[PDB]
RNA sequence: AGUAGAAACAAGGGCCCUG
């Protein structure tokens, strides 16, 4: 459909400051690019945007009480400085499926203080030699990493 | 879809189509009601809808698409087994359930009209239901189930779309009870026109109506007509063989005066480096006048010939004066004046301030429309036929475009052959006048367009490159301008398509003027000039162009087409007979009669016989005129019998004499049409030698 | 926005005047078509020479004035004027301009994100372009082209329609807020309007323009022109540069986008039905008609149904003229007689019976017509312009390039003409076993003659012997044909006229209609046979891909896929409308309910009992989550709610849904027993069986305007109730009257309840009941 | 003056405009 209407019709009547989750999955977003979202989503603590054709991150208002994001099946590259800003208080972060190259995109996750799981999977990236390693070393903070911890801990379910 | 059945079929099944058909053709009544009957059908099964009873039987029983003798029959069976009162008229579905038939009803209108109409005619003995197309109906009892409701007014809105798309949702096609008769709405006058039209025997329009619709044949009567009608006419067939073609007559006179705008043959022209930067007309012009060798002109008082001297002299000082001041606008004055017919037209006389007086004051009759007069055949035609066929010591004269890319060899064939040929045609002279009329008129239609009411001076030039030498000397040869002369236009206020503008034309040269052919110009011997020192000569014209002619000019390039499909037409033919690539072969070899000299007969290759076709071309554009036109379209026949006498046809004519007559009156102070002409006569002698069909 | 009350405000300005207000209020819509005429009428004798007059001068281009200034375009860059303050005198809201603003537009204007799109509007000339770069060029030849003049297609095309269904492609791929009420063929194929939906929509475009490039998209241009060799929209596409009179380009060009196959597959097709349904004698029609209908086949990626393939094709053949005729589709005045093709150029006649005697004494009447008359004939690699004249063959010029294929078509047309004396006297060898009742239906003398010369050449050498043989004439040696199809010979076939180059097809753009009988033999409005099914292959076997014969007798597969794929369709049977049903259950989160339809119980025996319990537990969760969030696909509902019958358990779930006969679903994946796309949502394929789903209500991906249209239907006019948007149809209860404005100038009432029954059932049975 | 043909042009409208 469209992120528009879609978020209209998920808002039966409801304002958008008392919310605790969203959905927004199987829908379209003109340029690749959010539409519709405002710092007026405060009680916020849950997203989701999968398949969407979306390729950056440029429109994301500032979201506190998020803590917890999924932009699986886009084809985002290079916006992941924002999250040190919009949302410092996330933990868990996921993001296969998109266009991911290299390290130096992903070394500004290290000020997100809070993250605690990141999820990589098929992206470029991941066909290096000791590439979890060298996550592990960049960002300390991290235990988790696309659902399994140092040693192949399978973490629980929720 | 081009008969009714076929648009009934485009929704309705192919099965209520047949029914409805044959329904109509039992009454009789036109087949335009096919579209409703059908309707009318399908409804009533849809109505059905395979509906049962209580005890697991049909309920409703159609009665609507049998015979009408089994209506009847049906109806009273079912009136008298269960015991009902039988009707005066017929229905449409007897429904068991409730022992009462059922009347349908459809009405385009969204009023009860028809409704009304029927429950007058029904009273309430039974149920009915006026369905309408936008979603209304009208009954006299409960409603029907809410399913037979959604797919009878979905099936009929789909079908008011399908009729309304095509201009078929009105009375006509869909009338009510009382308006299915349409007929033309005759009028009185039309009437009584009719009946005053008729042929003779006849007074009536009915009569012979009557009289053609039982029209029968008597093949008896009608070849005694047909054998009574090809005694009296007595058709003259003449076979050619034995009946000869006289030769064309031509006119008697004076020679054909030259009437191309442009000097081919004489004109004398001044060479100058080429400067990329000062590439316009007003540009060059200044660039040519300002080097010295322009300003040494001098005219002479007495001219060798010709009339109107001293506005000639005054204009071309006056276009001197000019270019000193890099203003090319001319002042309005008696020389200007006159050369221009400023005002020179006739002023309108209205009717209603006449009278016999004035009639009788000032000359008042008919125009005495002064035909054209006849003159003879032209002698210096094939001068310039044979210079136009010579190099003009350059090359690159028309402005050609670029050749593209290639990928197979089809188009590398093509463009070794257009390269070949474009070299052969660069370098004539013919081709240094297609340029010059490209590039003046191109000028002078940008003039005329944008400075009308300023009578302009535009120059007489072109463009081109010196050849490529070999290796030695001064490589990458340089580009010229070359200054044929100059022209000006009269005030080109081109009101309407076809106009009419007088322009003027100087025009150099180094040769003494002939008095019959330069009739036309007015020339004044000019000094000298280097080449050595040699005399000079001013040809001025005062011609006259419109916009087609400018257009078409400046469309003479089309000839390159011409020659080059006829070249390998015969080329292609050529090499198709042997399965083999000779083109090269048949250009260089092939040899093709080109003229007479010493009583015999000339020939060069198709290579050299180009420059024939491609000036044949060229004339053809320069010279057209309804003459031509009426010549060259008439004179077909002639080779046609040519050919007949080629092969042993025995070709044959009804009147040759009288066409002979229609060319001969089209030949008229055309020089074109009357050498041609005289080249068809001599063409026709020396066949003579080898064939039949024509007389000394 | 404020652009809508300057409409509202333009409209009031109009309506306060008298004459814009009285025709207004006159009539219906359409005419506007009407006043769109009246105006803008002007034209020009000789528009090359306006044109080069009129660029002369300094402003020749009208142009808008307001985006001008928005794009900050001054009237001169450089001492270079290229517009001034202006109004032209027609359109009054515009200003006289140059040709250099292009440039300066084209050069440093405003650029558009994204201009790709360009690649979807004109995909024929793409294809185009992409087709010519794999076409490898051999070497240039001279000689003299045969070339025939025939009709062809010039344009290569997937999925051909007409001009009213391609009507309401353009309507619904981008006006959708002014869509005419829902149509069969939009209903039908859904999966073309979503997939050129989906590329034309939230974009910048001139609509118009991808509408008019849309009609030609659909349009396979149809020539008439000279041809030589194959026969290929390929080709024909550039045969101008490839051969002409007098050379010849050579390339080959087999393999870009194959369009052949789809006509061979269809007529495959069409021949294995027409002799399927031969085997009954009493109902072969309505079996033919039954047969064609419960059918369908892929084309490209979206299934198309045999019956709207065979409307839309052009293949003048035997096997498709019957099923044509037998759906009442008219077609061309085209004959047949055998593998040969017919066509009768001028002439008549009336049938005229006379015996044949088959062995001794055994008289076979056969009918033969009575009048001259010319025809056309076609033979593989050869043709012919014969002449019949009551009974005999007054002559025929054949302009072939073969001499077996010669042989072959004069054998056909003498039997086709009667002539000769073994019509008068049968051939000793014919029996009356042959002579007729193969499968109980009586086959006339000339068949007979036709199916002994197919048997054997001896039998085709004496048939032409026959005809009389005379000694070759001087200078007619040319002209003349042997027994071996020679060019020339010492003596020939009597009136035997040879030639070379192919005689010229005829033409004519006419439809008539014709029948067929109960033994399949097409009479068109006169006696004359168009075409029946002993012109046909006897029979081969063949496999067919991306096919649906969704038909009992038509099937071989087992009982067990059978049965699944049954209680697939009873389950989406229940997706339709009204309360009880899975989409009210859904709106009404009673996903309880769901487990008790009465489908699934049916369905539940088939599961495997060892582990029933624990697949229930699995899927009878799923849907739970996708029933109270509210985001739930349609697709896994009805592939898994089979299995929430019996009492959960515990146990490890794999992560296959068994049944009881070794054939899984993966609650996610689609496989071959259970597999759809996102794409064409409308389809759901059960071991290779097409099962169309109602569009009764919207999934996230499939959630469209479209989606829903088959729920509501029109019924009577109720001025009580709302006025609703296009939008909020999704949010209307099941069973609620809604009034809705509906295409152009129509306002209607619609109820979301489904009632569409077929109608060609209903009809046909009832007018079977008249014939009682 | 001239064009061309079997009649039309050789500016036309209101001191100002135009193909």
């Amino acid at each position: 459909m469209e992120m528009g209407r879609r978020i209209h019709l998920e808002l039966r009547n409801r304002t958008p400051s008392d919310v605790k989750e969203l959905v927004l999955d199987n829908s379209r977003s003109n340029e690749g690019k959010l539409e519709g979202l405002t710092d007026e989503f405060e009680e916020l603590e849950f997203l989701s945007t999968i398949n969407v054709g979306l390729t950056s991150i440029a429109n994301l208002p500032k979201l506190n009480k998020l803590k917890k994001l999924e932009l699986s099946d886009n084809r985002v590259s290079g916006g992941l400085e924002v999250l040190a800003e919009k949302c410092p208080n996330l933990t868990h972060l996921n993001l296969s499926g998109n266009k991911i190259k290299d390290l130096s995109t992903i070394e500004p996750l290290k000020k997100l203080e809070n993250l605690k799981s990141l999820d990589l999977f098929n992206c470029e990236v991941t066909n290096l030699n000791d590439y979890r390693e060298n996550v592990f070393k960049l960002l300390p903070q991290l235990t988790y990493l696309d659902g399994y911890d140092r040693d192949d801990k399978e973490a629980p379910d929720s | 879809s081009k008969t009714f059945a076929e648009i009934a079929e485009a929704f309705l099944e192919p099965e209520a189509v047949r029914i409805a058909k044959e329904a109509v053709e039992e009454y009789g009544d036109h087949e335009r009601k096919i579209i409703q009957i059908g309707i009318h059908f399908q409804v009533c099964c849809m109505f059905c809808d395979e509906y049962l009873s209580t005890n697991g039987s049909d309920r409703f029983v159609l009665i609507e698409g049998r015979k009408r003798g089994t209506a009847v029959s049906l109806q009273n069976e079912l009136c008298k087994s269960y015991d009902l009162e039988p009707l005066p008229f017929l229905c449409d579905i007897f429904d068991r359930e409730e022992k009462q038939f059922v009347e349908i009803g459809i009405t385009r209108k969204a009023d009860d009209s028809y409704f009304q109409s029927k429950f007058g005619k029904l009273g309430n003995s039974c149920k009915i239901f006026v369905f309408s197309y936008d979603g209304r109906l009208d009954k006299n009892c409960e409603g029907p189930m809410e399913e037979q409701k959604l797919r009878i007014f979905s099936f009929l809105a789909t079908a008011a779309d399908f009729l309304r798309k095509e201009n078929m949702f009105n009375e006509i096609f869909l009338p009510d009870n009382e308006e299915t008769i349409i007929e033309m709405k005759k009028g009185k006058t039309f009437l009584e026109l009719r009946d005053e039209s008729v042929p003779l025997p006849f007074q009536t329009y009915e009569q012979m109506k009557d009289y053609c619709e039982k029209f029968k044949g008597n093949p008896r009567e009608l070849a005694s007509k047909v054998s009574q009608m090809q005694s009296n006419i007595k058709l003259p067939i003449k076979h050619y063989e034995q009946n000869k073609f006289r030769q064309i007559r031509l006119p008697k006179g004076p020679m054909a005066p030259y009437t191309h705008k442009f000097l081919m043959e004489e004109a004398w022209m001044f060479t100058k480096i080429s400067d990329p930067e000062r590439s316009r007309a007003g540009e060059i012009l200044i660039d040519f006048f300002k080097k010295g060798n322009l300003s040494a002109i001098r005219p002479k008082d007495k001219p060798l010939q010709g009339k109107y001297p001293i506005h000639y002299k005054n204009l071309w000082n006056q276009i001197k004066a000019a270019i000193a001041d890099r203003t090319m606008v001319i002042n309005e004055n008696d020389h200007s004046e006159f050369l221009g017919g400023i005002g020179r037209a006739s002023k309108k006389i209205p009717e209603i301030s006449l009278t016999q007086d004035v009639i009788t004051t000032e000359g008042l009759k008919q125009s005495e429309n002064k035909l054209p007069e006849p003159r003879s055949f032209p002698r210096w035609f094939n001068a310039e036929w044979m210079w136009a066929i010579k190099d003009s010591d350059l090359t690159g004269w028309v402005p050609m475009a670029e050749y593209p890319p290639a990928d197979n060899e089809l188009e590398d064939y093509a463009e070794h052959l257009n390269k070949t040929m474009e070299g052969v045609l660069q370098g004539t002279n013919c081709a240094r006048e297609m340029g010059k009329c490209i590039l003046t008129v191109g000028a002078l239609m940008t003039e005329c367009r944008l400075f009308p009411g300023k009578i302009k001076v535009v120059p007489i030039y072109a463009r081109s490159k010196e050849r490529k030498s070999m290796q030695e000397g001064l490589p990458v040869p340089s580009e010229m301008d070359c200054l044929f002369g100059i022209c000006v236009k009269s005030k080109s206020h081109l009101n309407k398509d076809d106009g009419m503008y007088t322009i003027i034309t100087f025009e150099f040269s180094i040769r003494e003027p002939n008095l019959e052919k330069h009739q036309k110009y007015t020339v004044f011997e000019a000094g000298h000039t280097t080449v050595r020192e040699v005399p000079l000569y001013l040809y001025c014209r005062t011609t006259a162009l419109s916009k087609i002619k400018n257009d078409w000019l400046s469309k003479a390039r089309r000839c390159f087409i011409t020659t080059m499909d006829t070249v390998e037409t015969i080329c292609l033919r050529e090499s198709a007979k042997a399965e083999e690539n000779l083109v090269e072969k048949t250009l260089n070899e092939k040899q093709m009669w080109i003229g007479k000299k010493n009583g015999e007969l000339i020939a060069q290759p198709l290579r050299e016989a180009l420059r024939v076709q491609l000036v044949q071309q060229f004339y053809f554009c320069i010279y057209n005129d309804s003459q031509l036109e009426g010549f060259c379209n008439e004179q077909k026949k002639i080779l046609m019998a040519l050919e007949g006498d080629k092969k042993n046809k025995s070709s044959f004519g009804f009147n040759p004499e009288g066409l002979l007559e229609k060319i001969e009156e089209c030949l008229i102070n055309n020089p074109m049409c009357l050498f041609m002409a005289q080249r068809l006569n001599e063409l026709v002698i020396e066949a003579s030698k080898r064939g039949a069909k024509f007389f000394k | 926005m404020s652009l809508l009350l300057t409409i509202a405000k333009e409209y009031k300005r109009l309506c306060q005047d008298a004459k814009a207000a009285q025709m207004m209020t006159v009539g219906t819509v359409s005419n506007y078509t009407t006043f769109k005429k009246w105006t803008t009428s002007r034209k020009e004798k000789n528009p090359s020479l306006r044109m080069r007059w009129a660029m002369s001068s300094k402003f020749p281009i009208i142009a808008n004035k307001r985006m001008l200034e928005e794009a900050q375009i001054p009237k001169e860059h450089n001492n270079v004027a290229l517009w001034e303050d202006t109004e032209d005198v027609s359109k009054r809201d515009h200003v006289l301009a140059s040709a250099s603003c292009i440039n300066y537009w084209n050069f440093c204007g405003p650029c558009v994100n994204n201009s790709e799109v360009i690649k979807e509007v004109y995909k024929s000339r793409f294809g185009r372009l992409e087709r010519r770069k794999e076409i490898m060029w051999k070497e240039l030849r001279f000689t003299l082209v045969d070339r025939q003049r025939r009709r062809v297609d010039t344009q290569p095309v997937e999925q051909r329609l007409r001009t009213g269904e391609i009507k309401d492609l353009q309507m619904w791929t981008l006006f959708e807020d002014e869509a005419p009420l829902a149509s069969k063929f939009i209903l039908d194929n859904y999966g073309l309007v979503k997939e050129m939906r989906s590329k034309f929509a939230n974009k910048p475009l001139n609509k118009e323009v991808v509408a008019h490039m849309l009609e030609k998209q659909f349009n396979p241009e149809s020539r008439f022109l000279p041809v030589f060799g194959a026969i290929r929209p390929e080709r024909m596409e550039l045969i101008h540069a490839l051969g002409g009179e007098t050379w010849i380009q050579e390339a080959n060009t087999a393999g870009i986008s194959n369009v052949d196959q789809r006509k061979n597959d269809i007529r495959a097709v069409c021949r294995k039905v027409c002799l399927a349904a031969n085997a009954s004698i009493m109902n072969a029609k309505s079996k033919l008609v039954e047969y064609i209908k419960s059918t369908s086949m892929r084309i490209g990626e979206t299934e198309r149904k045999l019956e709207e393939l065979i409307l839309e094709t052009d293949d003048v053949s035997p096997e498709v003229t019957l099923c044509k005729s037998a759906l009442g589709g008219q077609l061309g005045k085209t004959l047949s007689f055998g593998p040969m093709l017919l066509k009768k150029i001028s002439g008549s006649g009336v049938k005229v019976k006379d015996t044949v005697y088959i062995q001794g004494v055994r008289a076979v009447q056969f009918e033969y017509w009575s009048e001259q008359e010319e025809f056309y004939g076609e033979y593989k690699s050869a043709t012919a312009l014969f002449s019949r004249k009551e009974r005999s063959l007054e002559w025929i010029t054949i302009g072939g390039g073969i001499n077996e294929d010669r042989k072959r078509l004069l054998a056909m047309c003498m039997i086709f003409c009667r002539d000769g004396d073994y019509f008068k006297d049968a051939p000793a060898t014919i029996t009356m076993a042959d002579l007729s009742t193969k499968l109980g239906r009586e086959i006339p003398y000339q068949y007979v003659m036709m199916n002994w010369i197919q048997k054997s050449e001896d039998n085709l050498e004496a048939l032409l012997y026959s005809r009389g043989i005379v000694e070759t004439n001087p200078g007619k040696m040319g002209s003349s044909m042997g027994i071996d199809g020679s060019k020339r010979a010492i003596k020939s076939l009597r009136a035997v006229t040879i030639q070379s180059g192919k005689i010229d097809m005829p033409e004519s753009k006419e439809k008539i209609h014709l029948e067929l009988s109960d033994n399949l033999e097409a009479f068109d409005s006169s006696g004359r046979i168009v075409a029946t099914i002993l012109d046909l292959p006897s029979d081969k076997k063949v496999t067919f891909q991306d096919v649906s014969f969704q038909h009992p007798d038509l099937a071989v597969l087992r009982d067990e896929k059978t049965a699944i794929t049954k209680g697939y369709e009873a389950l989406i049977k229940r997706l339709g409308t009204g309360d009880n049903d899975i989409p009210s259950l859904i709106a009404k989160k009673d996903y309880l309910s769901l487990y008790n339809l009465p489908e699934v119980k049916l369905m539940a025996p088939l599961i495997r009992p060892n582990r029933k319990g624990v697949y229930s537990r699995v899927a009878r969760k799923l849907v739970s989550t996708q029933v109270t969030t509210g985001h739930y696909s349609l697709h896994e509902l009805i592939k898994v709610l089979p299995f929430t019958y019996f009492a959960p358990k515990q146990g490890m779930f794999e992560g296959r849904l068994f049944f009881s006969n070794d054939s899984f679903v993966e609650p996610g994946v689609n496989n071959n027993v259970f597999s759809w796309s996102k794409a064409d949502s409308s389809k759901i394929y059960c071991h290779g069986i097409a099962i169309r789903v109602p569009l009764v209500v919207g999934d996230e991906h499939m959630d469209t305007s479209l989606a829903l249209l088959e729920g509501f239907s029109v019924c009577e006019n109720d001025p009580r109730a709302p006025m609703v948007t296009r939008q909020d149809l999704i949010d209307v209860g099941f069973g609620q009257k809604v009034r809705l404005f509906v295409g152009q100038g129509s306002v209607r009432t619609f109820k979301r309840t489904a009632s569409q029954r077929a109608a060609s059932s209903d009809v046909n049975k009832n007018v079977k009941k008249i014939k009682m």
